């Protein structure tokens, strides 16, 4: 799940280690979302990636039920004993595991695993190093 | 369990067949989400069959269709009876109605399967009637002339009077042929879908004046290649 999440939004979140050895999440603010005044079009510190939790709970269901529909369609066609046993067992196991994504401990584990994938070496010390760029309220 | 084929079809095969909601090229429209489609005959008959299996098991559907330059005869009757007692549509009454519409359409362009459906009743305003005649294709101002003639018709008034109907006229909407209709089995908002009582057939001569068919496909106005019915 962490790899799929990184595949779909590996460009909006980064993780780096601070001076205290604590992982820190950064989010790239885009227009049209709740946010303070003046941080548009620039990164911001995130103590806890709430947007990541909301996304993994809401938009992942799209791929989940899409693949469920694909399995159902593939089961529709007639074949040998494979459709009678293997696809049925796979569908049962998958529908059993579908509800996991709404659990809290599962989400925490997924986030902790994705911390490794979203890691970007040499990000904190290269932050705000360009003297010719000055962040303002419009960008 | 079945009906899933319908959403899979709509999302995958029918997705490429997008039509403008306000465009007149569309033929099949669903009012659930305001989707308008202009599909060719293939997926048309496919969705007809699918809706047939759905109606075999049940459920409620809200599909619509609009009559184009060529279509059959679909009419709506707002029979607001005085009392909520069923006047069962006897074969003589249906024969009288068929003969009256026959003689009404004789004095027009000429070169027939008759399908009758009614309300499940138990409702204020009593029931209504929707006769469907998809044999011919004369969707033009002649349909408006026929609508006016039936509005001025008196035999159907006494035919309804024989059934104890206090609404001899005004049941047929003047815009019957100029508004979209619904396929058989398409229910109304908070209303049970209609049921068929009997389906008969006959033939017209240019000189001398049921569970064995795909009923949705046959009754479709835009389905020229139906089996039971033919595009006269």
């Amino acid at each position: 799940i962490a790899k799929v999440i990184y595949a779909m939004m590996g460009n909006k979140f980064v993780v780096d280690v601070d001076s205290n050895g604590k992982y820190v999440w950064f989010e790239f603010v885009l227009p049209g979302q709740p946010m303070n005044q003046g941080e548009i079009w620039k990164w911001r510190k995130e103590v806890n990636p709430d947007e990541l939790h909301i996304y993994i709970s809401e938009n992942f269901s799209r791929v989940m039920d899409r693949i469920t529909e694909h399995i159902k369609y593939h089961l529709s066609q007639p074949h040998e004993s494979n459709i009678l046993n293997y696809y049925k067992k796979l569908l049962k196991a998958f529908e059993r595991s579908k509800s996991k994504i709404f659990n809290d401990s599962f989400k925490k584990g997924v986030i902790r695993q994705a911390e490794f994938l979203f890691r970007q070496r040499s990000f904190i010390q290269t932050l705000d190093t360009n003297p010719h760029l000055l962040g303002v309220g419009n960008g | 369990a079945e009906v899933q084929a319908l959403e899979t079809l709509l999302t995958r095969e029918l997705s490429v067949f997008l039509t403008e909601p306000g465009s007149k090229k569309t033929n099949i429209i669903n009012r659930i989400t305001g989707k308008t489609y202009a599909l060719p005959s293939t997926e048309l008959l496919r969705l007809y069959e699918h809706l047939e299996q759905c109606r075999k098991q049940g459920a409620l559907m809200y599909f619509l269709e609009r009559q184009g330059t060529y279509s059959g005869l679909m009419l709506d009757y707002d029979l607001k009876l005085n009392t909520n007692a069923v006047p069962p549509l006897e074969p003589p009454a249906l024969s009288r109605l068929c003969h009256r519409i026959f003689v009404h359409i004789k004095n027009s362009s000429v070169l027939i399967h008759f399908f009758f459906t009614l309300k499940p009743e138990v409702v204020q305003g009593k029931y209504g009637f929707h006769v469907l005649i998809p044999g011919l294709k004369l969707a033009a101002s002649t349909k408006k002339s026929i609508i006016g003639s039936l509005q001025h018709d008196a035999t159907v008034q006494k035919i309804l009077h024989e059934q104890g109907v206090t609404n001899p006229e005004s049941c047929l909407d003047p815009h019957s042929a100029s508004v979209p209709s619904l396929l058989y089995g398409s229910s109304k908002l908070n209303h049970k879908p209609y049921q068929l009582k009997t389906g008969f057939e006959l033939v017209f001569d240019s000189s001398d004046p049921l569970e064995s068919y795909n009923l949705v496909s046959e009754l479709s106005l835009t389905n020229e290649q139906g089996s039971l019915v033919r595009p006269v």
